[PDB]
């Protein structure tokens, strides 16, 4: 956690000696750094002079010579079709249910439903005249419940902690610390 | 559309008076065969008769005083273009597009 | 009191041929798509007579209106406790001048409630004027008023339209397609008149056009379905 | 063992009876050299004018005398495999399709043999080749590749 | 006449007797191509306009297959961006790393259907090296820079037929096969210089207009 | 003079000398391309007035450094292979053909590569 740490376990110059001691007796926290850096540690190995020779990173899939196909991973040309929903389209749905709850017949009775819905059908004579079953269950939810704007994080909640906890300022101060739960 | 709305555009009144657009769309290139840039209509202005570029004496460099000499407008349809340009009140002139006459082709041919 | 460790010199790791799984990055808004869907359709029914149209991207929602439709729609989308965008973030325009009305007004709010973003698009011409949603929305005055400003949209019911960005007296607006990105003039100190005066644009090096050597290939394909399966009209199956 | 002289059955086990020129072989040779030659064959004799073999056959010549020294690398065996599946199909003539067959014959059957001869070169040469032949000192020098062993079996000639 | 098909479920209405790629042009799909062009006649050699058809095991020329009825033509199967990727990865196994200093640069179908339909990784490192020519000399227009020819003989059709000079053709076999005139003489016609629109890549290039700009700028 | 001076030449004809500051580098005399502006007529221009001409930069050409090389000569191949010899740090790799009875340059560094038996010709 972050609790204190001792000052000679910090990256910063200290002082030695008889000084250690005057520097300990009059310093309201005696581990409290300096601030100025490690001669001999910070930057020691310049990044001009180092030691690492860098080799390119590849991972598999996407570097191999073999089972590397572009058109596997090749994502950008797979991207989502822009695709608007009018009122025809939703009434469409409405009335003659979705792809995976099928409410059409067979066809060409089927077909004769479809090309019903391929031309203008406002949605406001659709809701008007429809079982109202099919508003609680197709276009609201959970037996005729709204349908509340939905969540782009679903794991987004917020639990209060307290000072022994979050470290931070007490009670009295008027700021209160949110951790994840 | 039938409105003066270039009267609310605050552009200069020298692009209605002074200066000459061009609908155009644009040809194919010789060197390459791709047909991409030839599917939208653009619109262009005239160059000036002087004062379009003149070499800076100093560096060398291309001045010119055409604020409009790195203007290109895109449309995808050919009629938004001249509605476009109606609106504005521009002195356009409209270039036909050239188009390809069919010649059907045959690997047989090379001997018949 | 031990000594500190020298950092560079400690162990690293050793690894042998890194392994990174390839997936559409598409996919993982899957469970988004729908749901915005569901609560893209709930708006549409619960007011038909304004919402024209609606489509979802990923995980943004838009929903398209008419300009005489859009206070109701942005009241609706405020108060309605399953959708309470209280905030919003941003009011700008796009111009596309092959369209009728070449500018598209559009909104974005923000849900702090339900942590949810929708975006409103509302076209407008050049002459035609727009809603202002500053009686609702009290952070839209200063981007209503740098829209005005840069595309020189008519903002009816605003209490205070003036330019925000541009210098007083500047004329056009800067960001319609038609306006040259070096503008039309430029300022000078001139010593007889002892004040800085504004001369029209000459530009000492052109301003050099590379855009013409783009691409004559077409780039991108026609892309994928990503439609939920469930908002797809079913094909009617044959028959026996 | 229980081959039998048909056109389709000795299809069944990848190979057929085109010409009938039945080889018969023993394990004393090195097969990797024999099916060497046919690639160097067969890239001498295209015609050259459909794109996957006017180049495919080289690309397979210049790797099977890689190949045939055990200058490569293990997963290099199967490299070359996904190129001969480049080159059928897409070629005029057939005869794209017959450079490519024995490429995979050496791979579909005599895998571990190849294996064994990368293996060889490591211990032979003491240094390991990366991609395409390099050894991690060979480089350019005033127009010629120096510090590496050049696999001259390009007929010389 | 017309024979109705349907390319990639887009239907196409074109002459009878017509090649598959033109087809597919009318029907708005793209098929990459080399050595297709719309004046020459028709060499199947390139093969990078393959496509799929669907009573066939074997890909189909699109350049050269002449069009039927009620066929049904495949142009974004797996199986075809597969072709695709192989084709693109033989013509660039030779050609040079020559494109900064290659007059063709930034107008080059090689570079654009490459970027477009091949792969974005190569995997040739052979020690041996890429194959070399000699640059032959035809006149004082033609700037020839052999090593990056792709073999697609646009410049022999097109001298041969349209501008009836015979002294440009294929000497050579195989991977020896040489573009160019055999013995040293120039090309002696009013329209030679119409192979350097023709020639897709920068084996044929202006020789006034060598190096003094690129396409971008213009 | 000023006729060496404003024409571009392959080789020039007088040695050059490095304090004439006339000069189109230290180390050559003429200029090196056919639009390339003469350093004489570059230099009578106001703005040199009351400048120090010895002091402005003046790199010293490089078409005459690279003819300075000796030509590379390859044996028993025909074709030669450059990268700049830097590796990571040249240019591309490109391939040269020497079928020609003639030093073939690279494309990039200028290096000029023959063939070992073609020496005596070339020498000639
Ligand atoms: S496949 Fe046949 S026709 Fe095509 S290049 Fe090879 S030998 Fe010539
Ligand atoms: S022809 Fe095209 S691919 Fe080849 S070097 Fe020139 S620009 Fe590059
Ligand atoms: S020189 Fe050019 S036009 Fe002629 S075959 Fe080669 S790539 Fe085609
Ligand atoms: S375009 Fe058909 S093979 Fe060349
Ligand atoms: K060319
Ligand atoms: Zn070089």
């Amino acid at each position: 956690s972050g609790g204190p740490v001792p000052v000679f376990k910090k990256y910063t110059t200290g002082s030695k000696g008889i000084w250690e001691k005057i520097r300990q007796l009059l310093t309201l926290v005696p581990n409290r750094s300096t601030g100025n850096p490690l001669v001999k540690n910070y930057r020691v190995p310049p990044p001009g002079s180092q030691t690492l020779k860098y080799k390119d990173p590849v991972t598999i899939p996407a570097g191999d010579i073999v089972k590397n196909q572009y058109y596997d991973r090749d994502h950008r040309r797979n991207y989502p079709r822009l695709v608007a929903f009018d009122q025809t389209k939703v009434s469409g749905l409405l009335t003659l249910g979705s792809a995976q709850n099928p409410r059409i017949s067979v066809g060409e009775k089927g077909q004769k439903e479809l090309a019903v819905f391929d031309q203008s059908v406002s949605l406001s004579s659709t809701l008007a005249t429809i079982d109202p079953k099919v508003v609680k269950s197709e276009l609201l939810a959970e037996g005729g419940s709204p349908v509340v704007a939905p969540s782009l994080n679903k794991k987004m909640k917020f639990r209060l902690t307290e000072e022994s906890e979050h470290g931070m300022y007490p009670e009295d101060y008027p700021i209160r610390i949110f951790a994840q739960n | 559309t039938d409105l003066a709305k270039e009267l609310v555009s605050g552009a200069p009144k020298e692009l209605i008076t002074e200066r000459v657009a061009r609908i155009y769309q644009e040809a194919k290139a010789a060197t390459q065969s791709g047909q991409h840039n030839t599917e939208t209509w653009k619109i262009d202005w005239d160059i000036l008769n002087k004062g379009n570029r003149w070499e800076n004496d100093l560096m060398g460099y291309q001045s010119s005083s055409d604020y409009m000499q790195g203007t290109i407008l895109k449309f995808d349809t050919r009629e938004g273009a001249i509605r476009f340009a109606k609106g504005q009140g521009w002195d356009y002139y409209i270039q036909e597009p050239k188009v390809r006459r069919f010649v059907k082709k045959d690997y047989s041919a090379n001997f018949y | 009191e031990e000594p500190l460790p020298v950092l560079r010199d400690l162990p690293r790791p050793e690894y042998g041929e890194l392994h990174a799984p390839v997936y559409n990055p598409a996919e993982k808004y899957k469970e988004q798509i729908e749901e915005l869907h569901k609560f893209g359709r709930y708006i549409m029914g619960c007011l038909p007579k304004f919402v024209q149209q609606f489509s979802v991207w990923k995980d943004e929602l838009v929903i398209y209106v008419a300009p005489s439709a859009l206070t109701q729609v942005a009241t609706f989308l405020k108060d309605h406790t399953s959708a309470q965008f209280k905030a919003c973030m941003d009011v700008t325009a796009a111009d596309y001048p092959t369209r009728t009305n070449r500018f598209d007004v559009v909104y974005n709010l923000l849900s702090v409630r339900h942590n949810s973003r929708i975006r409103i698009k509302t076209y407008a011409s050049e002459v035609s004027p727009v809603p202002s949603v500053v009686p609702l929305f009290q952070g839209a005055n200063w981007f209503e008023r740098e829209t005005y400003d840069l595309f020189g949209i008519f903002f009816e019911g605003h209490p205070d339209l003036r330019r925000i960005m541009t210098d007083y007296g500047f004329q056009g607006h800067p960001l319609r397609k038609d306006f040259p990105t070096t503008g039309y003039t430029e300022v000078r100190y001139d010593a007889e008149k002892r004040r800085v005066v504004y001369e029209p644009l000459e530009l000492t090096q052109a301003w050099r056009n590379f855009t013409v050597g783009s691409s004559v290939w077409e780039q991108v394909g026609d892309g994928k379905d990503f439609t939920p399966e469930s908002f797809k009209l079913p094909t009617p199956a044959p028959d026996p | 063992e229980d081959v039998l002289m048909d056109f389709d059955a000795l299809k069944d086990v990848g190979s057929g009876l085109g010409t009938a020129a039945v080889i018969v072989l023993n394990k004393q040779t090195d097969i990797i050299r024999a099916i060497q030659r046919f690639s160097a064959f067969y890239k001498h004799e295209s015609c050259g004018q459909c794109t996957p073999c006017r180049e495919g056959t080289t690309y397979l010549q210049r790797m099977m005398d890689r190949f045939v020294t055990g200058q490569a690398k293990e997963k290099e065996i199967d490299l070359i495999y996904e190129l001969s599946k480049e080159i059928e199909g897409h070629t005029i003539c057939a005869l794209g399709d017959a450079a490519a067959w024995p490429v995979q014959g050496l791979i579909k059957s005599f895998r571990p043999e190849m294996v064994e001869r990368i293996k060889q070169y490591e211990a032979k040469l003491g240094e390991s080749v990366s991609y395409g032949g390099w050894t991690s000192k060979g480089k350019v020098l005033d127009g010629k590749v120096v510090s590496n062993p050049i696999p001259h079996d390009a007929h010389h000639h | 006449k017309e024979v109705e098909l349907t390319v990639d479920g887009v239907k196409v209405s074109i002459e009878a007797g017509s090649s598959i790629i033109q087809a597919a042009e009318k029907a708005g799909v793209t098929i990459p191509r080399y050595c297709y062009h719309e004046k020459l006649a028709v060499a199947g050699n390139c093969r990078m306009c393959l496509v799929e058809i669907e009573r066939s095991p074997k890909l189909a020329a699109s350049c050269a297959m002449p069009v039927q009825n009620g066929m049904s033509v495949l142009t974004n199967t797996p199986k075809i961006k597969k072709a695709r990727e192989g084709v693109t990865e033989m013509l660039l196994e030779n050609h040079p790393l020559d494109c900064p200093v290659c007059d063709q640069g930034g107008e080059c179908d090689l570079q654009e259907q490459s970027l477009r339909y091949g792969s974005d990784r190569g995997r040739f490192h052979e020690i041996v090296g890429k194959r070399a020519v000699e640059n032959k000399a035809i006149g004082p227009l033609i700037k020839t820079s052999m090593n990056r020819c792709i073999h697609c003989t646009r410049c022999v059709r097109f001298l041969n037929d349209v501008a009836g000079a015979p002294e440009f053709g294929t000497a050579g076999r195989g991977n020896d096969m040489q573009i160019g005139t055999y013995v040293e003489r120039n090309v002696n016609s009013e329209l030679s210089a119409n192979v350097i629109d023709l020639c897709p890549v920068g084996a044929l290039t202006s020789k006034p207009y060598a190096f003094r700009a690129r396409p971008w700028e213009l | 003079s000023t006729k060496e001076l404003t024409t571009a030449r392959i080789k020039d004809i007088s040695k050059p000398d490095e304090n004439n500051l006339q000069q189109q580098a230290p180390n050559r005399i003429s200029p090196w391309s056919k639009s390339q502006k003469p350093r004489a007529e570059a230099q009578d221009n106001v703005r040199f007035a009351v400048k120090d001409l010895a002091k402005q930069p003046r790199p010293y050409a490089a078409i005459d450094l690279i003819y300075k090389q000796p030509i590379r000569y390859i044996e028993h191949d025909n074709v030669a292979v450059c990268d700049g010899n830097g590796g990571a740090q040249g240019h591309p790799k490109v391939y040269i053909n020497l079928d020609q009875n003639k030093a073939i340059p690279c494309g990039y560094c200028g290096l000029r590569f023959a063939q070992a038996a073609f020496k005596e010709d070339i020498e000639s």
